């Protein structure tokens, strides 16, 4: 079961991660439009600044999930 | 009967579809702080991100059906 445990952590990881990144392209899009109206307010960047920085931690998070399972298949 | 190495492989393909989204997102967020005058790149690196983040929802969802079927 320890496998089983990480199994289902990593698809609950990686269903958090697919959501951040949809999040991100749809939050991207709207600073476009904001651009565009010459509205920018440095607050929508420092906002794609934060997602960026979170899902790089998503990522790496689920990487180490994948070392924790492979050392556990040995 | 590499079930793991299986699920594993596809997880790391995903990842790399998802890096290559960051990538395109993170040159759309680089060219939008410096207020470009056109935003036909911007526009297009948008669109991309639609159609790659679409492939990414599936292929996650592929895995985490796999990944529910294995911890039984």
């Amino acid at each position: 079961s320890p496998r089983s445990y990480l199994l289902k952590e990593l698809a609950d990881l990686s269903q958090h991660l697919v959501r951040l990144l949809e999040r991100l392209v749809r939050e991207s899009e709207r600073v476009v439009e904001v651009l565009e109206r010459g509205e920018v307010d440095e607050e929508e960047l420092k906002r794609l600044e934060d997602l960026h920085r979170e899902l790089e931690k998503a990522v790496r998070e689920v990487r180490e999930t994948h070392r924790e399972i492979r050392e556990r298949s040995r | 009967e590499y079930i793991i190495k299986d699920i594993l492989d596809s997880q790391e393909h995903l990842l790399r579809l998802i890096e290559e989204l960051l990538e395109t997102q993170k040159e759309l967020l680089e060219i939008l702080k410096r207020r470009p005058d056109s935003v036909e790149r911007v526009r297009e690196l948008v669109r991309r991100s639609k159609e790659i983040a679409d492939e990414i929802r599936r292929q996650s969802d592929r895995n985490v059906r796999l990944l529910e079927e294995v911890s039984k």
